[PDB]
Order: C-alpha cells, then structure tokens, then sequence
C-alpha cells in the first residue's frame, strides 16, 4: 500500500510562527536549535533578497542532517525547485565536472512563464499541393461547429505527409510548434468497411480554432539547453539534427550571459516570474581541490543560489592535497564562505520516541518490553540499527501469527542478523579473512 | 510499437523553433548554394526513417484514450464494480442528473 | 519455456527449501545446511515479496567456498518470475563511457519493474473463401473473405490495410488464423486440412495483455528520440536527472490511479569487497530514495584496504554502509555436510560413485576445498568412461588426484623449484646445467 | 537589466580614483588598500593607453582581504566596451580540449576588434502594397507606398523584393525597415512607434568581435554555432596565422582597430606547470592581452611537481610579472566595509550592534560578519522590529558557528566524527 | 612451406583410450601432462559442462602453449577455438569486462543444418491452363501453370498451382533460361541465361549459364555455422540501405559498445526455440589465454563472476611466473599471479622440464621439419649447446646453419657451419655478460 | 554525406605513412618537372624541458627522416 524508505515519516520542521521549534512536531525530536537555524534560512530562501548564500551542516553519522535537508525542501514546498545531489556525481566521462556543477547552479533556480497556444482540429476534406522546392499545402480542416482552409508551412506538409493521413482522417495540429498528430478517422466512416485496423473517432468539438492560457513551469539551465541544442521535432531535418551532435558539450558563458539577458527581458513586460531555488550536495568531503576551487568563484557569482552542503568528517585530509588537513575535508579558504551548523547526538528518550514513531509509521505494534529493548539496543551499537531491525521483527511475527513484537521476535533477529561491532569481532577471530 | 507508444511520455519542455534548420547549415540565408540547399531538403523530404513513430511520440504529449477513466474518481471505482456484477450474472441500471 | 542450459555451479540449487515456519530443512532445494543463513535469507524474501519497504542494504559474510553466491542464487530461484532480479560483479560499473555513478544508477533503476495491462479483443476462426478484387495498373483494390468457427460462420469484408495484411503473408483456406483487430497483426496458430481442430466456441473474443518493463528502460526510451536504440547497442551517456524526476513523479501518479503497478526486486552485487569510495558516498544517498530496491551485497574479503583510499577498513567496506546495512554470516562446513553435497552434485550430474570413492572424495575435500573435489567428479567420470564402465572407483579418483593438483601442492612444488619459475624481481633459471 | 540579486563584489562599482592617481579614502564602495589602489588605477591607465601589451602583473594578499575586490573594480572601472575574462583556475582543465588550447582560446577571447560597415536602409509607415503575377507585358509589378513624418511615396519593385516581402505576411500600417544592401525585411513594430523623417538616412554599424570568436568562425562550415556550444575543438594554428595577417592588413587599411582588453585568471597557484611555461611564450608575442593574477597561497607546492616554489608559481613565472600586495584590513576599515554591505542590503544596523559586530569579525574574520549580516535581519522581522538589535547578533552569533568554534568543538569531540584512518564511534555506552 | 615454432604438433599424440605414447604427433615426454590433455578434450567433446577451467603452470620453453596447440588440433576445425593474450582485454574503446564478455560469447559456437528440395532446369515453355470458375463469371479461370525444365542426363514438366505467376512475372524470366524453384516455399529465382544462346548475338551484357547437371529435382543438405558474438552484434548492429540510421552509420565510426544483457538473452531465447525444433546444435568451445599473470585484479573478479554463468565454456589458461604479486595489489602475493580464489575455482597441470635426449630429439625432429640435414656430430653438439644455454636458442640457430651450409655450397651441416653461427649469434647469457663487462651505456 | 562530414567539428587524426609517402611522390615528380620549388623550413621548440621521453626519443627517429 505505502512504501517506507528511512523517511517519509517526516513532513516538515514543524516551527511555530515565533520560530520556537517544539519538542516534538512534524516527525522530529530534539535538535531545537538546527531546526531554528533551518527555518531562519528558509525565511532568507522565501525572502529571494539575496542570492549566493553557503552553508554546511557538520555532525556524526546518523544525526539527521539529510532528514533536515529533505525538511527544509518539503518545507519550501514543490512550486521552489530543489535539487538534491552527491558528491561523487560531479565526476562525469563525457564533459568537466566544472561544467556539471555549472549546469546543476542554473537547474538550482527556477522561472515560471505564462503563454498563450493555438490549436487547430477538425476532420480532414482536402489536401492539395501548391505544386525545386517543397510547395505549400491548402488543408481543409472541418469542425462540427465551423469550417476553414489553412496555409501550412512545407515542413509541416511533409510532416502531415509523413503521418499517411488521407480525406476525413481526423487530425490535430498545433500552430505554435508546429506538431502534427493524427487521432484517427472520422466516425462517418466506421462502416465503410466491415474489416479496417484504423480505428474511428468522433468528430471534434467546438470550433476548429482554439486558444488557451498555460502558466507551464521551465528551468532556465532547461531554456540554456534548448538555445544549446536543437531538440525533437517530427520533420527529419529535426533527427538529422539532434542526431549530428548526441554527447553533450560544455556551455559557454557568452550563451549564460544571453539567457540571462533574454530572461530579464522576458520578467521586464511581466510575463515571466523568477523562483530562485536551493541546490543540496552531499558527503561534500568526496569533492576534489578543483571543485572547490572553482566553487570559490562560482559562489561569488550574481545569479548562484544558495546551496547547502552536508559532511560528517573531522580533522582530515581534502582530497587532492598531499598534506591540507581542515576541518570536514573543507579547504579553510572555502569555510570562511560557509555558515557551520552544529549537529548533537539523540539521547536515549529521544530514541526511543524516535523508534515509537517509525513504528507507528510502519503500521506495527510494539509492546513495552520490546520497544524498551530496541531503545537499549540503539544505545549500545547505533541508532540506525533498531530501525533496520524493525521490519524483521515484523515478518518474524507474521510467521508466528502474533500480531506485536514481543522479546522472544526480537531476540531471533538479534541472533540472525548482526551489527558492524560483532562483524568486526568476529573478523578479528576468523579462520582465513573470513 | 505497442512498448514505445505506451512507454513514452516526456517531451522537451523547452524547445528553440528554427533552430534545428540553422544546426544543418539550411535555411535562406547562409554560406552553402540555394540549388544545393534544395536538393538537400529535398533528399531528407524523400528519404523515410522508422524513427518518425518515437519522434511524434517525444514531440507531442498524445492525451490517448485510457486517460477517460482514470481522471475521474468515480470511473475509478465503477469499472471493478461492474466487472463484479458481470461475473456473478446482475444487470445494472445507471441513473444520471 | 527453457532458455539455455548448461551444468553449472549453482545448476543444483533451486530455491532455499524453507518451510511455512520459514525453518529451513536439513536437505531440501538443493540447499544443504546453513540454517540461520537460510532462515535470514527466507526472511528477506518474505520482506521482498511483501514490498511494502524500500532501501534495506544486507551485505552478506564468510570464507571463500560457503555458499554465499549460493544462497543469493536460491534466493533468486525461489523469488520466482515477475520480479526483477539484477545480479552484476563489482567490477562491472567501472565503465569507460558511462560515470561509476551513472552506472550504479542505472544498476538501481534496472531492479523495479512495472506492469501495465490492457485489454485486446481478438478474432480466431477457420477460413472458408479468400476472395481479392484488383486491377491491373487500376491502383483500387478490393476483397472479401469467409471466416468459420464451429458455431458460426460469416463473410467479413476487408479494408485497403487488410488487403495488404493479408497479402504479404500466403493465406489459405487451409490455414487457421487469429487477427488482433486493434493491433493488426495476423498470426497463423496452424495448418489445417490441407492437423489442428477447428476453433471452438464464438469467433470474436476479448483477451487481456499484460506488458512488463523495467523503469531503467522507461528512463532509456525518454532520454533521446534514438535512445530507443541505446536499449540494444548499450550506447547511452548521462542521461539528465530531469529526466529521472519526472519519469519518478509520472510513475507515482500512475501508481496511484492504480493504472499501473509496480513490482520492486532485488539488486545483488558479487564482489562488493572490491569498489571505490566514490561509489559507496552515492550509494549511501541512492538508498534513501523511495524507489530503492532491496540490495544484497557479498564480501569474502577480511580486515583489508577500501580501493581508493590509504587506510584498511574492517570487512573493506567504510563504516558509513555498514552503519545502515544488515550483516548475514555464513560458517564453515562439517564433513557430512561437503558428503551430501557431492553426493547432490554427482546427482546433478547424473555420476554413479561407489561408497569408499564418494568417501574418500569427501575426505580430501575436508583437506583441501570442497570446490576441488566438485570439479574433480567429472574428470573421474571422464575417466572411468574410458574402462568402458559406467561407475567411479577408487583408483580413478587416486590417478584424477595425482593428475591435477591442489592448490597448495602446486605452491610446495613451486617453492621447492623456485629457480625454475619466474621470480617476482624477473629473475628466472631455464638452464639444466 | 542585468538581473542579479546580491553578490559579493555587488556594491563596489567602478573602483575609485582622482585626476592624479590618488586614492579617495571611501570612494564607490571601496575602502582602504591606498597602495594597491593606485598601482589598479596605474594598471587601469596602462591598459586604457594601449601603447604596451604583453605585460603581467600579480595581485597577492591574505583571504579575503581584497584581492577579487579590487579585479572587479579595475573591470567596472575599465567600462564597457572593452574586452575583460575572468576565469577560475580550474576552469582550463577540460576533457575534450587541451590545456595549452583552452589557454589560447582564453588569450585570445580578451582582444576585442571593432569593424565598420557603412549601410543605407529605409523605414517608416506603410500605408500600400501591391503586388501582381506575370503578365506577357511584364514579368512582375509591385507598388508600395511607404509614408513618413515628412514623406510618402511610392517605389518599384523589381521581383526580388517582391519575393522577399511575399515571404513573410506584412500588412499596411506598421513600422517596418528594409535594407537595400542586405535585401532584408525588419519590422519594427505597429503604429506604437512614430517615424521620423527622411525614408533614406546614411550611418554606420560597428561590430565588436574578438579574435577567437574570428577563428571559430573560419575554422568551419558553420563555425559561429561553436561559439555557444564549446566544440571548438583544437582550432589549427595556420588559421590563426591566417586571422593575425588578415587583422594587421585591416588594421594598416584603417577597416578596423584592436582593443587591448584585459584577462584576470584567479587561483592561479593551481595552475599546472605546462600551462605556466606555456604563458611564459604566450605573454611575449604580438597580440597579448594584459594579464592579472591572484595567489592566496604563498612558499607552497606547485601542481605537477614534487619541490615547493614561493608563492606557489615558478621563478620565471615571477620575473615574467609584477607583483603588487594587499594588507590585511583595520577595525576601522572594517565598521565602514559592514555599514556599506548593510546599505547594499538594506539592513538598518544600531551602533552598539554595529561595534558589537565590528569586533567580532576583528575576532574571526570579516566574512563572518558579512554573512551574518544578513542572518540576522531573518530574526529582526521575526520580531517585527525593522532595526537590527544586539539581541538579533548575538542569536545569529550562538546560532551559526564560526570556524574557530567549530575547529574546537571537533577537537573536544573527535569520537563522535570519523577519523582519518576511518575510525568512528556511534554507541553512545561502552 | 613455412613454419614458425609450430605446425610440427599433430594432435596430442595420445592412443585408443590409454596412456600416450613416447613419441607420437611431434610430441615427446611430459606423458602425464598431455594425458591430462586429452581427458580434458574427451570432457569437452562430452559437450555437457559449463564454466570448466583448467590452468598449466611451468618454466618457460615447457610447452605450455604448445599443449593449448595441441588440443585445439585435436578438437578440429568445426569446435571454435579463440587463441587470446593477458594484454587482449585492455581496451581504450570500451571497458575490459565487456571485451572479456564477448570473447566468452565468441567461444560458443553453433551448427546450422537445413536440407531443401529445388527444381531446376531451362525453361521450356510457360503455358497456362484453364478450368470452369467455381463462381459463374466471364473472365477467363486458371487452375494450373504448366513449366517444363530441361537439365543435362534429364528433362521435366511440372504442373503448379496458378499463384506461381507473381513470381514468374517479377523474376523477368522467358523462356530458356535456367531458373530455381523451392518445392514448399515456392517461389522462383533466376539465376541466368542458357549457355546455348550466348551466341545469338555479337555483344552481349548478360552472362550465359551452363543447364543444371543431372536430374531436375534434387535435394542437397547445407551446413552454416556461426559463433554466438555473430549472432549479437549482427543483432545490435544495424543493416539497411537508405533508412536514416543506414548512413549514420557512415559519416561516423563505428565502435565496440556494451551490448545490453536483454539482447543476449532474446538471442538466448529465439536460439533455444529454434534448437528445441533440432534444426540448431549448440556446439561449445574453448578459450585460451595467455600470460594470465598480466590480468588485472578486477578482471579476475569478474572471471571468478562469470565462470558461474550456465552458458560460460571451457577456459585453459597459462602462467610461468611462480610466487608473485597480482597485478593492482602490492601486498597480495599468489602463486602464478592469480589471485588465490579464482586458483580455487580452477584444475592445475604441472609442466616438467626436458632432459638432454629429449632436448636432441626434438631438434632432430625440428630439423626434419624444416627439410634440412645434420650430421651426428653436429646434432650432439647442437644437444649440449641447447643444454648449456637453452632449448630455444638451439632450436632458433638451426635456419643460420642452414645458410651457412647453404653459402658452402654443402647440403648438410657440420661443426664448423654451428660454431660459426655461435661466433656470428649471441644467446642471452653472453649478451648479459658483455652488458656487466662494458661501461659505454651498451 | 559529404554536407554532414563538413558540418562536423575536423578532429586530428593519425595520417598514415602511405598518404605522406603518395604526397612525396607527387611532389617529387612536379619539383622534378619544374613546375614547383621545395623550400626547407625551420622549427622552434620552446620549453624542450617540458617534453616526456616519449617524445624525445621519437625526436632521434624523426630527425633522421629524409
Ligand atoms: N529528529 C529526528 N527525527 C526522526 N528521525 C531522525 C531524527 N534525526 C535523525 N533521524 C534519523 O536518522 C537517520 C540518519 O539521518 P540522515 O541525516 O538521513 O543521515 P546521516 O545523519 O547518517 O548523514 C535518518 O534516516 C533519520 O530517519
Ligand atoms: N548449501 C549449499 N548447497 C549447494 N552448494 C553449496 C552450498 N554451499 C556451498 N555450495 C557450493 O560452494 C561453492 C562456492 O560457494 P559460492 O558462495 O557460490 O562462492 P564462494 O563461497 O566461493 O564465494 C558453490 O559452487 C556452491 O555450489
Ligand atoms: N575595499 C573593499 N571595500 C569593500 N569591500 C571589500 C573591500 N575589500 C574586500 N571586500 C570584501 O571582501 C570580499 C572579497 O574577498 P577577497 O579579498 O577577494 O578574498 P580573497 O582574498 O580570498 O580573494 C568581497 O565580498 C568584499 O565585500
Ligand atoms: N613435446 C615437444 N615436442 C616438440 N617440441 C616441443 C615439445 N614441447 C615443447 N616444444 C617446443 O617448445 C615451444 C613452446 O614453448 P612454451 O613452453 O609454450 O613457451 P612458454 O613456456 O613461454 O609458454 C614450441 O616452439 C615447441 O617447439
Ligand atoms: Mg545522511
Ligand atoms: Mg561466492
Ligand atoms: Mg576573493
Ligand atoms: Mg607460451
């Protein structure tokens, strides 16, 4: 019915209108002062004054740092484009991965566009040729309210042409795009034959000329790569063009600092509004020097949103550098940029509630003296080890036909499966590497 | 054909028009002769692809058919309830305002 | 019904042999053993086949030779058709065209299935008349044919299409004939008077078609208009993440109007001990998706160093997956246990062994690897073919020993010849005097 | 136009100087570094000059203390016009084109050439078209009338045209230009507009295009689509040869002149051997555009070799440049630095905040405090009050730590975060 | 004529069912090891395991590889045999476990048997034959079409049914003119005029074929085989004349990509379906490698992987290096360089070395092989020198003695022609010598 | 075909010997004719120190061609 995958049971920050975060709201426990500090940026996010913002949070493993990155997102709501990521995607074959973290800031910001679409529709009376050169082709487009003949581009005759489409074979064409899609023949027809694969459609309704208002979203890295490349279209000129060049390429920022202006243009008349968005990356301690590098002046960029940035390292050594040691496998002339917020370990209250409301998430009962254990067990190996534990308590009642975990469930599953501490003891005493 | 119409969805939501003719080098104005140009056009006019299926398929977002019962609530829940009624041999009366 | 098949190593194992108590029985499915393995890999499949849970990591443990390969096998033996099943080495992601994490994302996608259904009447009778009007350079054509089945019979008037249709492939009275309206497609089920029956019951008749295709091929075909091609060939590159998002948000919404359903599977990973960093930081990410099929991963390695890194981390992985994943350790083998399965291998392969050869057999594979007395079987067989009977003594066995060597007595050899093989500082003696 | 919210270097503009190279103690947002000011203002009016190409010149300071600051300012200072590249470092190492190929490609995309071309062009109102088919008497006759303020008549259209205006639908009424040379058609709109005069005027249209730009657009059958998709791909030397003998004919005939611009590459210090001895031949030809550089890191490792060089480049590096060096910023500098980012921000700041938030960036560090700045307005309309109180700093101060605080906090609590060797403890008992 | 280090090994040089004789197919001693050898072909020939490997290991110039020659001459042609180097799999243009994967598939082969009924002959005449319609009409009803074929030592006229003419009418054949006829499928292809009226005119454009030999209906059995790789990458790759992906085709290059596990197993299927029927006949092979010590670490992973699949076939593999360090790790030591659980996986064979009577009589017999003559004495010394120096390097010197004799007018060699070629050409004992002894960088 | 080879982006390649040695061949029997002069050149190399040994000892085979 629903499917659980260590989240899901968390549906915001749950902050009051003051900011004062309660003790428990919205899936959460503890970490009042995280939780503050995530919703004062998402008020900075909302506030769209100013972009270019860094900030990282840095705790142990297995302290909800990325259950507070999905909070702040499912806090924005979905209309402000999010844009998760790890640090090991930014190593791509085909192009840079200065070029990859470029593409992913301009998919971080986000643009709504209203336009407004014209659409033809009818049955089919005529298709005649104005026959060097393609001819153009007069349409006799035919409505159950109206009736009209249409000019069509010779691109769009071979494309129509291309559809095998003949006289009263319905067909919608749309005049901004120039798509040709044929429905199907007129239902006048239906009995013309007593065997015809084609199947038949009604006629259309309403006039053959129709308008309509959409207010369709579109990133602008989205636009970047439609004035970069060519993309579908029915014609074969299409295909032969988005067929020429098929691997992807780097963009240049004559072509960045074009979309801008054009986009300027477009929000200046007020057709168009701008929606900067939040972009999350990941074990931020796997990224390069370049990258980092390269961030440096990324984020001192006009247009950069703001990012966040997540790790959980101490003193160590970044990546590329023979002998740099700085806190999180961040180079020091990068944190300076960079908000720390801080992240504390639960205590043992904290895990058990936590491990109450992933059960009551889960559709499970657990009585006191299971959950009691669990909470002990979270304790002494990891917190992350009663949650995986769960679900097998669960399948070994079903076998018993017991509908709550009691000791002896959760006893087996303890016996059966075992945590990195007994791996790691039994590795130390093992036959052969075992 | 039957996969590829009912597995393919998304569409290029931003799109450039004339474009694709600039990429090619064809279009009134450039550096390749008219005489050349044209029979090039004509070549791709007369030349036919199997791709012309995926490629209106990508273009064009079809609104089908099956979408008519599952964008209401009500068609949802009727269809199991009628196949039921089939089965166990009952006829239905519909009553609508 | 069955694809190509050879005697292999897991050929034998058919599914974990588990009872409705999920205790696994001493000896059945080929399964010998391993109890509690058994019962936590018959636990997964249970949590697996009710699919209601997502992004659970079990990594798997124990020496080489255990059987380990050998339970992910019968796992998926038992988890049966309609589930997608993913098994890749570690090695297969690092791919010279594709990113490692394209790769892996890709490995992910390929494990979640989907079923789509629909409904397509189909028509199914004998035929009586086959009757074409053409004209010669007249362009027009037109024809008419008579379709029988054993309670009725009518004449069916055909269109431009069918004409076509009925034309590229020869039809006959003869023939027995099926035709998808809607679809077009004309199947000839068999030849009649010219051996098959005559269709029964009414002609026409509504038949439900059910299409299974993986998400991964969804994400392919949506990529690029020749991405179709890439499904084949291989050849696809960083397909863009917008893609993935919304091929996501598409697959949730059909779920929900329940026109779709979907059926997640179980990605398996041989020889996870050997990866990069890289690929364990995504991972640790890529399983707290919602569309995260349940991964078992399979180490024999010990206290070693991850690839990529200077250190040495227990069970070569980083700490970071084994916080989130579940360990399943596997034990040694006891003498009657490597017994019965040579004792299952020779009736896999269908080896008459006699009682003190099959002892002797499990004797030296208690002292050496079992996987030595298992692959020395068939050379015995082979061997004892020759004296032109059909069942495995001791002296076959002993001149099969003294043929092949062990491991370790090749290295004994080795060591007592150094001068002969090539040192590891290239230095080398080829001179008998 | 020009859409931008906030950035770093958004409130400095056009650097600040006198009519003798002296530096204004506060002038359009630059603030103390009177030295490196007036060696910028003295670079700003070599460049302008013209004279002298081919020179370099190194910015070196501690972070954050203005070394991109004062790039942006000679680049606002420097106008329009004239060609100015900045790029990271890492920006060369591409995969598909070599270093030494992305470094020429950035050398020449600083050196801008103007070219002009004299057209003639009429425009206005169009109030009649008329356009027939062939007739044995003539093969085609077309009228149009197209009035102006002061005109309005009426001219001949010899086919070609006919054709050209039959291409595109135009109706009588709107504003339209025609180019007789090109033979193309312009509308400029409907009568929304008014016209002005004479249908016929004589001017000249100049195009700035830089010298890559000229060799990607003669190094193809349609070079000019590179310019956008990066697939420029190692453009052959002879045609470059090509484009600089072509350029010196132009420029001795008068057709065009060359701007000088400027290349700023920042994180220099990462850069590769190669592409440092690569530069050394670079900076000493013909056309070379000047070069500014930027090195946090000083007596480090260079990339691409074992030793350690000063400053992080190589010796000959250094004696091909000239060196100039920022001083770290003053308590006093840094109260008037705060008080313009709140200005540019619109963050009204009291004055014991401001000393409060003074200290603290003498404390850790003057980005700290730029960045805090803005934080803290968040908590200011949360409480509904439009200034900024010592209340609000010291909950951003608490609330988001500062490196220090959080390179202590590690130290205390190395258990809990992994270690370098991968060691991490997650129990909280035992 | 020409040799080159081989082609003097006939089979293994075993007996009916029994232990291999002392000499026999140019083998001599290491009776033990090529026993070995043929129990592996008679396993292989069993065509029922899957996924067997074998590896030898020994000194250098101990007929490793000539074993592997060995028992691919004793399998014959029709087995597929993919000979392959440690070096082979390091591809620029794709990945290696993708190259390891499709020389896996490229060693399973598979026989194709097909068996067709043709008439053939010249046309004699075409004469249609007409009947009453079953449905009352006007126009003229045909119910047979009568062709009589004309060959050498036979002629004949067939009556066919009249859908015959849409073939007769595209094939653009007359009269005269030799044409082929399928009895079941039906149809007609022509395949030339006859040779009887080449000269009925000056010029001619068309080429004039001889009448078929013996009788005008014949069956013949056809036999085509093909490798598995085939089968992919004939299915991946695409075919056809003007559909755009054709040219695409051109202007481009084509390149090894990773064919799609789905592919595989469609080929699988469709294969499987068409041997049920017993038209097919899957055929496995044997893949041989070569300085197995040079394959990188993950590549042995994946071999450990895919020597488990149900259609892997027989490897053999071979190594002369001793106690080493896999490639990719410098802590892991193993014998022979691989890693110690693929050695797991796998069937050792050891390699002795030869004695002094061995080492003469493989050069007598390599001289026979090389159509020149010794004499005792020089044979003897040419014995002890391989014995001294190396095996290989007496066997090399035997060509210079043969044009030293040549270049003396004599046809047999003796002592003085040998020695000259040791004073002329170095081994690598001396050269190593002159190296320690000379300080000019030589 | 050809219009689509001139659209795309020219890529060095590896121009075999054969081609150099045609060219030299035809550029040998027109010098011979006298219709055409061969003019020896000369190449400058900045930086040798930067070049792999690779590269330098393809210098020794290349500086002995004809
Ligand atoms: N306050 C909380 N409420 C509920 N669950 C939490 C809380 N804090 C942490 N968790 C759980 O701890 C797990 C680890 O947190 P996460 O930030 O996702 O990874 P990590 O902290 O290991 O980098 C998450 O799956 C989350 O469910
Ligand atoms: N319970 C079992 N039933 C059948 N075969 C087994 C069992 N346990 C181990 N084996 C055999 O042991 C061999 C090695 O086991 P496997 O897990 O496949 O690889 P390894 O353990 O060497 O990594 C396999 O070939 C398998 O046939
Ligand atoms: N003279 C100045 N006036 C105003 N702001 C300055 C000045 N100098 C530096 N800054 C501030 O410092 C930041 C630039 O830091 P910078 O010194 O370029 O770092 P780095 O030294 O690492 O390149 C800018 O955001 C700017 O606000
Ligand atoms: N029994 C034999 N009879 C004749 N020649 C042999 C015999 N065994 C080995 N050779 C010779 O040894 C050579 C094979 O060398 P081999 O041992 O394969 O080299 P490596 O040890 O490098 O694999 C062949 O050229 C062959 O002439
Ligand atoms: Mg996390
Ligand atoms: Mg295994
Ligand atoms: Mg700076
Ligand atoms: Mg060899």
């Amino acid at each position: 019915v629903t499917r659980t995958a260590a989240h899901t049971h968390i549906k915001g920050l749950g902050l009051d209108e003051s900011g004062v975060a309660k003790r428990v709201e919205g899936g959460f426990v503890g970490q009042i002062e995280a939780r503050e500090a995530c919703g004062v940026i998402v008020d900075l996010i909302k506030a769209k004054k100013m972009s270019g913002r860094a900030i990282l949070l840095a705790g142990g493993p297995s302290t909800g740092k990325t259950a507070l990155a999905l909070a702040i997102s499912q806090e924005l709501g979905p209309k402000v484009p999010f844009c998760p990521l790890v640090g090991s995607e930014l190593y791509s074959v085909e192009v840079k991965k200065t070029e990859t973290l470029m593409e992913n800031f301009r998919r971080a910001i986000g643009l709504r566009i209203k336009e407004t679409k014209e659409v033809y529709e009818g049955e089919v009376t005529e298709l005649t040729p104005e026959d060097k050169t393609i001819s153009h082709v007069i349409v006799g487009l035919k409505s159950a309210k109206g009736t009209k003949t249409l000019r069509l581009d010779p691109t769009i005759y071979e494309s129509i042409q291309r559809e095998k489409v003949s006289i009263g074979d319905v067909i919608y064409i749309e005049a901004n795009t120039g798509a040709v899609k044929r429905v199907g023949r007129s239902d006048a027809y239906a009995t013309e034959f007593d065997l015809e694969t084609e199947e038949y459609v009604p006629l259309p309704k309403g006039e053959v000329h129709k308008k309509k208002e959409i207010v369709q979203d579109v990133t602008l890295h989205d636009l970047d790569v439609a004035n970069a490349r060519p993309q579908g279209g029915q014609d074969v000129i299409s295909m032969m063009g988005q067929l020429l060049k098929p691997k992807k390429t780097e963009i240049t920022e004559k072509l960045r600092q074009e979309v801008n202006k054009v986009v300027a243009k477009y929000i200046d008349q007020g057709v168009a509004e701008l929606i900067p968005g939040v972009l999350f990356i990941d074990e931020v301690n796997m990224l390069d020097i370049e990258i980092f590098t390269y961030l440096n002046k990324a984020l001192e960029s006009n247009i950069a949103p703001v990012v966040v940035l997540a790790s959980n390292r101490g003193m160590t050594t970044v990546r590329g550098t023979e002998d740099v040691i700085s806190p999180h496998g961040v180079p020091p002339d990068l944190i300076d940029r960079l908000l720390i917020v801080r992240t504390l370990p639960y205590d043992k209250d904290e895990i058990r509630t936590i491990i109450e409301r992933r059960a009551t998430v889960e559709r499970l009962q657990v009585e006191s003296s299971a959950l009691d254990l669990l909470a002990t067990m979270g304790t002494e190996t990891s917190l992350r080890y009663a949650l995986q534990l769960l679900a097998p308590c669960g399948i070994l009642a079903q076998t018993s036909n017991r509908k709550e975990i009691v000791v002896n469930d959760v006893n087996e599953a303890k016996l059966l499966f075992l945590d990195a501490k007994r791996s790691t003891k039994i590795l130390e005493t093992s036959a052969n590497y075992l | 054909r039957k996969i590829i119409d009912t597995f393919a969805v998304l569409t290029p939501s931003a799109v450039s028009l004339d474009m694709r003719k600039l990429a090619l080098g064809l279009n009134d104005d450039s550096s390749v002769g008219e005489n050349t140009r044209l029979k090039v056009m004509q070549n791709c006019f007369e030349v036919s692809n199997p791709l012309h299926q995926l490629q209106t398929k990508l273009t064009i977002a079809f609104p089908d058919k099956s979408l008519l019962q599952y964008d209401c609530g009500k068609l949802q829940k009727l269809a199991i309830l009628l196949q039921q009624l089939k089965d166990n041999g009952h006829r239905a009366l519909i009553f609508t305002q | 019904l069955k694809s190509l098949s050879l005697i292999a190593a897991h050929s034998h194992i058919t599914g974990l042999g588990l009872d409705e108590n999920l205790q696994p029985r001493p000896t059945s499915e080929g399964m010998v053993g391993q109890l509690q393995a058994r019962r936590a890999a018959g636990v997964i499949l249970k949590m697996v086949q009710n699919g209601t849970i997502a992004g659970r990591a079990v990594l798997v443990a124990g020496p080489p030779s255990t059987g380990k390969t050998a339970l992910a096998m019968g796992v998926s033996q038992s988890l049966g058709k309609d589930v997608p099943f993913t098994a890749i080495a570690g090695s297969e992601i690092f791919s010279l065209e594709l990113s490692k994490t394209e790769a892996l994302t890709q490995a992910f996608r390929k494990s979640i299935g989907i079923k789509i259904k629909e409904e397509t009447e189909l028509i199914e009778g004998e035929v009586v008349e086959i009757q074409i009007d053409r004209s010669i350079t007249g362009g027009h054509k037109q024809g008419k044919l008579t379709i029988k089945t054993t309670d009725m019979e009518t004449i069916y008037e055909l269109g431009n299409k069918m004409i076509d249709g009925l034309t590229k492939e020869k039809v006959l009275a003869g023939d027995v004939i099926s035709i998808d309206k809607a679809s077009g497609k004309i199947t000839k089920l068999g030849r009649s008077f010219a051996f098959v029956q005559c269709p029964e019951g009414e002609l026409q008749k509504r038949k439900t078609v059910v299409h299974t295709v993986s998400l991964h091929e969804i994400d392919v075909i949506n990529s690029r208009t020749q991405g179709f091609l890439a499904l084949f060939t291989g050849d696809t590159g960083e397909i863009r993440s917008e893609v993935r998002d919304q091929i996501n948000t598409k697959v949730a919404e059909w779920k929900e109007e329940g026109k779709a359903e979907i059926v997640p599977g179980v990605l398996f990973i041989d020889e996870v001990h050997m990866l990069d960093i890289e690929c364990f930081s995504f991972i640790n990410r890529a399983l707290e998706d919602e569309f995260a099929p349940i991964v078992m991963m399979a180490t024999n390695r010990g206290v070693s160093k991850t690839r990529g890194t200077n250190y040495k981390s227990p069970h070569g992985l980083p700490l970071d997956l084994l916080d989130r994943s579940i360990i399943i350790t596997t034990k040694s083998y006891n003498e009657q246990e490597i017994k019965t399965i040579l004792s299952i291998r020779a009736q896999e392969e269908e080896v008459e062994l006699s009682s003190d050869a099959l002892d002797l057999l499990t004797k030296t594979g208690v002292e050496t690897s079992l996987r030595y007395s298992s692959n020395l079987i068939s050379v015995a067989q082979q061997i004892a073919m020759k004296r032109k009977n059909n069942t495995v003594e001791v002296e076959d066995v002993k001149r099969a020993y003294l043929l092949f060597l062990d491991s370790a007595r090749s290295v004994k050899y080795v060591q007592e010849n150094e001068s002969q093989y090539i040192d590891d500082q290239g230095n080398v003696q080829i001179s008998i005097a």
